[PDB]
């Protein structure tokens, strides 16, 4: 109400006076469904700027932080009504920031219709639960046999609400959230969204299997660009549609501007030929004419494929792309240590993006683009 | 926007396109972010060869660009994007568009837009880059154009500038061969930010150019 | 009965019928009950869920006694 | 020739403790946490946060973990073993402090007063007394037909006392409003 006989039952219901002068207040506070003890004695007159405040020790641990803005508002309210109504708006915002401290399940709703849903799915679909059971995790298999796993963490009361859910896979995975939907539910919907990037998957593996792979080293089921070795230090990179895995992804070379040269204009001439219906590395064998080097020296250090500034493999991840143009030298580099080098020369000469300079082993033309 | 698409489709009359032109230009500042250049699109699809100079005049009123606050980056660009490709694939929007800002003589509350949109334009189509110099001289020297506006537009909207950094530089050149030390002074923030902001070659291309000022000029 | 394998719990011992042999110890046959048999994996998954889940709504309802006291004060 | 209490737990105390949480050899490492007990299961964690306010805060914490606690002591690492009357559990700390006090057991039966020794050998080695009198030294590092029987005897033990919890908010609305 606007008269405080009737206001602060609206409010603080739960805090009401003992002594005949409504003076000694007493009883709770609710937040967030928590009824807090409280005593509260004002003086003689209705003037907080003394007003006797004492608590739970749960209480006091919980305004750790804040006594200070106590003393504060005590002071500076002008009446008890809204002094409470801030009061409570703080310790709702104390526990919203302290919300770590939240968690109890309900058995029968739970513990028990979660077992029935996991009979539902499948036993061998279960991989994980956790001691909290807030955490369980779940196979899903492609139809070629790729095990596709998945975390799921789960409320006091699970199907009332969105259990969090994480997945593998690049694209982001919608899992249509009703009440009605259950394990079985977000486990067909996990299918379907599997089954829309299946045939990506089908030339993923097949690439995997076959060719010197080079850069998504163990690929995981994300990982939509992949890098395949080919000839010798000249490496190619895809990056493939899920959704029309067979079509052309788009693709380009590192390494040496004679070798990664002609490479290219058999593409641009073969491109045409692209049938779509055929494996993409088939397709690549006869586009590009070459066989790979199918797993053909696969790691394994003859000193061929290393920087020669810092002398390293996956510097940083990076690989040995830069190169001679050069038949003496083919000496392979990496992109910052050819950089760093041909910052300080003198003869290094900077176009738009281009740092041009020797060569540091054979001191012929090399051109850097950044 | 489908509302739009669909006046576009259907048989009308354009003295109604008309009053919904004008009624989203009154509802242009009150549109979210993201569709806002699809809008603009649609705007200067519309746009005739007569209406064009009071539409603008209109648009170049009520576009800011402080108020756009990833919070407005990538539409920003996409707007420019569009823009540009406007003014490309016609001419008179820019000559409409400079009369517009040419004529804009009494404000000396002039916003950010303006230069941003002379780079573009000194960027783009050449025949004019006399009429632009001899424009933006003239502003300067009537004092409607200042320092602390070329300071705000390169601390934002610089991303927009980057890939025409060169414009910049071939307008300072004719910027300092002139009179008048508040013009010089003007050429030398630009060569000054160019530097600053952008990237190796940019710089490289300022000493370059100061270097060149000292010995001949 | 004792932790004869020690693991720390108490597990059972049985002996046999001497008819085996002249001999004590043989045809033994140890065990817990729970997973430990000695003699002469979905369902081993779930057990730490349930075993949390009955103490912490024990702990719930310890909390929701101190409630109730309280406010009966 | 001033006393200060700090907290008031409200149910009896067993014991006392300090951690170097975050302990990220020497004798006396610098301690960063604090621990204390209570007898039904009441524990409380003290942090030194300094957040929040540019300057020093204390970051509190008042667990409660089931049983009615027996005894226990700290264990390297910011670990702390304790017995209940069923187990003896343990709850490790070191991450800014843990939300919920969850807990293991390590298959070991109601031992009281634990003493906690480190080895830095390996791992860590203890000592304890069994509750029927015998002293141990430790070492560290059909079933779902009994599981789902063991599920729906703990849900019938729950839901009885949920509703009885009800039943006393109802008493409650009722008896304010009054
Ligand atoms: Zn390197
Ligand atoms: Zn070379």
């Amino acid at each position: 109400m606007a008269v405080t006989e009737a206001s602060l039952l609206r409010q603080c219901p739960l805090l009401l006076p003992q002594n005949r002068s409504k003076t000694v207040y007493e009883g709770f506070i609710s937040a967030q469904g928590r009824d807090f003890h409280l005593r509260i004695v004002l003086p003689e007159d209705l003037q907080l700027k003394n007003a006797r405040l004492l608590c739970s020790w749960q209480l006091r641990t919980i305004l750790s932080g804040y006594h200070r803005i106590v003393q504060q508002r005590m002071q500076h309210s002008p009446d008890l009504m809204s002094f409470m109504m801030e009061l409570k708006m703080l310790l709702e915002v104390a526990l919203k920031n302290r919300q770590e401290l939240y968690a109890l399940p309900p058995p029968p709703q739970f513990y028990s219709s979660l077992i029935e849903e996991i009979g539902t799915l499948g036993w061998d679909k279960l991989v994980y639960a956790d001691t909290c059971f807030s955490t369980i995790k779940l196979k899903a298999e492609d139809a070629s046999g790729r095990e596709h796993l998945i975390t799921l963490k789960l409320k006091a009361k699970y199907p009332a609400e969105s259990p969090d859910y994480f997945v593998d896979f690049p694209v982001p995975f919608c899992a249509s959230w009703t009440p009605q939907s259950s394990l079985i539910s977000i486990y067909s919907q996990f299918l379907a969204a599997i089954e829309s990037l299946k045939a990506f998957w089908d030339v993923m593996d097949e690439i995997d299997e076959k060719t010197w792979v080079l850069e998504p080293e163990k690929p995981p089921r994300s990982a939509t660009a992949r890098r395949i070795a080919l000839g010798n230090n000249v490496s190619i990179n895809i990056e493939v549609d899920p959704r029309h895995p067979t079509m052309l992804p788009e693709c380009f070379f590192l390494g040496a501007d004679h070798v990664v040269k002609p490479l290219g204009i058999k593409l641009s001439r073969n491109i045409h030929l692209w049938d779509p219906e055929n494996s993409v590395l088939q397709n690549l064998k006869d586009v590009l004419e070459i066989d790979f080097p199918a797993r053909a020296i696969l790691e394994k250090s003859d000193f061929t494929m290393d920087c020669g500034i810092c002398y390293a493999y996956q510097l940083d991840g990076t690989i040995p792309d830069q190169v001679c143009d050069n038949s003496q030298c083919g000496q392979p580099f990496h992109q910052i240590c050819l950089y760093e080098w041909l910052r300080g020369l003198l003869t290094s000469r900077q176009s738009f993006n281009i740092i041009f300079g020797e060569c540091p082993y054979c001191s012929k033309p090399i051109t850097l683009k950044m | 926007v489908p509302i739009l698409d669909v006046l576009s489709s259907l048989r009308l009359d354009p003295n109604f396109l008309l009053k919904v032109r004008q009624l989203v230009m009154d509802k242009l500042s009150s549109i979210r972010l993201e569709d806002l250049p699809v809008i603009i699109k649609f705007i200067l699809h519309s746009v005739t060869a007569m209406d064009t100079l009071e539409v603008i005049s209109e648009l170049r009123e009520k576009l800011d660009l402080q108020h756009c606050v990833s919070s407005g980056q990538s539409c920003i660009i996409l707007l420019f994007d569009v823009i540009k490709s406007a003014i490309r694939y016609e001419k008179t929007i820019s000559e409409a568009w400079i009369k517009a800002i040419e004529n804009t003589a009494s404000v000396s509350e002039h916003k950010v837009f303006d230069l941003v949109m002379l780079f573009i334009i000194y960027s783009t189509n050449t025949q004019t880059k006399k009429y632009i110099d001899r424009v933006l001289r003239n502003k300067i020297r009537s004092g409607c154009i200042q320092e602390q506006l070329l300071q705000s537009t390169f601390s934002v909207h610089y991303l927009v500038l980057k890939d025409m950094c060169s414009s910049i530089l071939s307008l300072a050149q004719s910027l300092l061969h002139s009179l008048d030390q508040s013009i010089i002074s003007f050429g030398s923030l630009l060569y000054k930010y160019a530097f600053k902001f952008f990237d190796t070659y940019c710089q490289q291309e300022v000493v370059g150019a100061l270097v060149t000022h000292i010995c001949s000029g | 009965i004792d932790d004869f394998i020690g693991s720390g719990t108490e597990q059972v011992l049985l002996l046999f019928k001497d008819s085996l042999n002249s001999d004590c110890l043989t045809s033994f046959k140890i065990t817990d009950l729970g997973k430990i048999n000695y003699s002469s994996e979905n369902r081993y998954l779930v057990v730490p869920p349930l075993e949390t889940g009955l103490k912490v709504c024990f702990s719930s309802f310890r909390e929701l006694r101190q409630h109730l006291l309280l406010k009966e004060k | 020739t001033l006393v200060k209490i700090l907290h008031h737990l409200e149910e009896p105390v067993i014991f006392i403790g300090a951690l170097k949480t975050e302990p990220q050899p020497d004798e006396d490492v610098h301690c960063d946490c604090l621990v204390a007990f209570g007898h039904h299961g009441r524990m409380l964690a003290i942090k030194a946060s300094w957040d929040e306010s540019g300057k020093l805060v204390p970051e509190l914490r008042e667990y409660c973990l089931p049983g009615p606690v027996l005894c226990a002591a700290c264990g390297g690492g910011g670990r702390v073993y304790h017995s209940t009357p069923s187990d003896l559990c343990v709850v490790d700390l070191s991450r800014p402090e843990e939300g919920p006090g969850g807990l293991p057991p390590m298959l070991c039966p109601a031992s009281l007063n634990i003493c906690s020794v480190v080895s830095l050998s390996g791992g860590t080695k203890l000592l304890a007394l069994s509750a029927k009198g015998r002293l141990m030294t430790c070492s560290l590092d059909e079933s779902a037909g009994q599981k789902i029987k063991e599920l729906l005897s703990g849900i019938g033990n729950i839901s009885e006392r949920v509703s009885f919890l009800k039943k006393a908010v109802d008493q409650r609305n009722k008896a304010l409003t009054s």
